[PDB]
């Protein structure tokens, strides 16, 4: 009864509800990179393994 | 399979020096590994004849 | 006409799920760059083994927990879902855990004296706790192909798979870290060339020195793509509908034929006898449950009413 717990919502609110999403934010360009010595940058293409 | 016997239909001829050269259809994207593997054996050990 | 197709050359077995093959002599470079095609074929789109789908004594999602184990689901299925194996007959076995009674649940407490080889047979998956408890599924398990997490049809996978009936991340690939390394060549002819070393490691479902061709085909069949210079293709074939005399504006009613035919045609669409008239027979082979008699009975039905199959036209 922390889960079954209520609370008021002030006058105006019976009920409120959530979802939570886990958002797979994958590699792709246009992102941001860096390295520790303030090297900050966009990433600006992907390149085949020998396109390199 | 989509291995599909996927010979060089589309070439596109410019005037007896150049075509556009074309191979498909390839597997989900697979031209980034012929296009970057196989276009070095263009360029390793291939034939003609010249002055030496 | 002047190919090499090289063969022969090397072993380094070290423990199966690790073997070194390696490669000289090679032309002046070759090595230096050609291990990064396989790079994609073994990890994308490899056939090799995955579970497929599970059904559970007691589970309905894997998102959950059961009252008598000492770990819990999720996290457990992400560990259970490796367990790939080989197969002998067919592509697929439904499998099953057998389990009951205390302590640990393993790939020993699994369905094994068949066509199937369990090289994992040192898997585990949970505990139980009295000598009455239970834990206990159905695994589909295939051979099958690619790299397939529980969601990758992204839609119409919403689908109705009776509420219990877990589909699973059956990622078939049987390698995703694979990579190479080089050498000068070697060969006591010779200190003048370049040499190919292999460093595949696995899934446990194969070892680098037991099957190869099916995982470079990627790159051998990628050839007769450049020669024999033959291609592929699929057209467009109907009109647009629909005007008079109604001798075509007519249902399958007005046929006089059995309620099998009238039901397997019903879904298969022919909702008007102008577009029967002028489908392929073979072309009625494209929906189930309308085989070789229903097939026959289209044969003369239509030509009773003073008609006939085969009749296209050019305006409908």
């Amino acid at each position: 009864r922390k889960i079954t717990q209520g609370d008021d919502l002030a006058p105006g609110v019976l009920k409120i509800v959530k979802v939570y999403l886990a958002v797979k934010r994958r590699i792709q360009p246009g992102d941001k990179m860096a390295g520790r010595h303030g090297n900050k940058g966009v990433i600006s293409k992907i390149n085949p393994i020998e396109d390199m | 399979t989509e291995f599909l016997k996927p010979r060089l239909v589309d070439i596109e001829q410019v005037s007896s020096t150049h075509a556009k050269v074309t191979l498909e259809p390839l597997e989900r994207g697979f031209g980034h590994t012929l296009g970057n593997a196989l276009r070095r054996i263009l360029l390793s050990s291939m034939p003609g004849c010249a002055v030496t | 006409t002047e190919f090499l197709k090289p063969r022969l050359v090397d072993i380094e077995q070290v423990s199966s799920t690790h073997a070194k093959v390696t490669l000289e002599p090679l032309e002046r470079g070759f090595g230096h760059t050609l291990g990064n095609a396989l790079r994609r074929i073994l990890l994308s789109s490899m056939p090799g083994c995955a579970v497929t789908e599970v059904e559970i004594d007691g589970v309905l999602h894997e998102y959950s927990t059961k009252e008598g184990v000492q770990e819990d689901i999720l996290e457990i299925l992400l560990n259970l879902k490796g367990l790939a194996v080989r197969v002998q007959g067919k592509d697929e076995v439904i499998l099953t855990l057998n389990k009951s009674g205390i302590g640990p649940v393993t790939a020993a407490d699994i369905t094994h004296d068949g066509d199937v080889e369990i090289v994992k047979p040192q898997h585990v998956i949970c505990h139980l706790t009295d000598e009455n408890a239970s834990i206990s599924m159905r695994i589909k398990v295939q051979r099958g192909r690619g790299y397939v997490p529980a969601s990758t049809r992204i839609h119409s996978e919403e689908d109705e798979r009776p509420i219990g009936r877990l589909l699973v991340d059956a990622c078939y690939s049987p390698v995703e870290r694979i990579a190479y390394n080089v050498e000068a060549a070697r060969v006591e002819q010779r200190t003048d060339l370049d040499k190919l070393v292999i460093e595949m490691e696995t899934n446990g479902t194969i070892d680098p020195e037991e099957a190869i061709r099916r995982a470079a085909t990627i790159l051998a069949e990628q050839l007769e793509a450049f020669v024999d210079l033959r291609d592929v293709r699929q057209p467009e074939v109907k009109e647009e509908k629909p005007e008079f005399d109604p001798i075509l504006l007519r249902p399958v009613d007005d046929l006089e034929l059995t309620v099998r035919s009238a039901n397997c045609l019903k879904a298969e669409a022919i909702h008007y006898i102008g577009d029967l008239v002028q489908r392929t027979e073979v072309e009625l082979l494209k929906t189930p449950n309308l085989g070789k008699k229903s097939l026959t009975e289209i044969k003369d039905v239509l030509a009773s009413r003073g008609l006939s199959l085969g009749m296209r036209l050019e305006n409908w």
